[PDB]
């Protein structure tokens, strides 16, 4: 689980 | 000038193949904007771990033909240190409204 960076 | 920044010494923030758990250990109790870079568990990618609002946030760093970055159209940087130098003066808010910090303070500065 990583931050969404879009 | 900004040549003084600790970010120019990659050893102040690059903690090699350290995993997520080790990253979280290292950042405990650190001020907002303290950060590190490492390999990701996703083999061949890297990750940035950064303290925001007192919590450690993890962001994958893509490795693409045009460079490293967090997302298109920002996969532009020729190295991790170019990425880090860019985000020392660019808030991560342009990627996620909940990441409104710069890569301010290398964990080992």
């Amino acid at each position: 689980d990583y931050m969404n960076m879009t | 000038g900004s040549e003084d920044l600790p970010h120019h010494d990659e050893k102040t923030w690059n903690v090699g193949s350290s995993n997520r758990n080790k990253a979280e250990n290292l950042l405990r109790g650190k001020r907002d904007g303290t950060f590190l870079v490492r390999e990701s568990s996703k083999q061949g990618c890297y990750a940035c771990s950064v303290v925001v609002d007192g919590e450690v946030k993890h962001c994958v760093i893509n490795k693409t033909a045009t460079g490293y970055g967090f997302a298109e159209p920002y996969n532009l940087y020729s190295s991790l240190k170019e990425l880090v130098l860019h985000y020392q003066h660019t808030s991560l808010v342009q990627h996620n409204d909940s990441l409104n910090v710069t890569l301010a303070y290398p964990v080992y500065a």
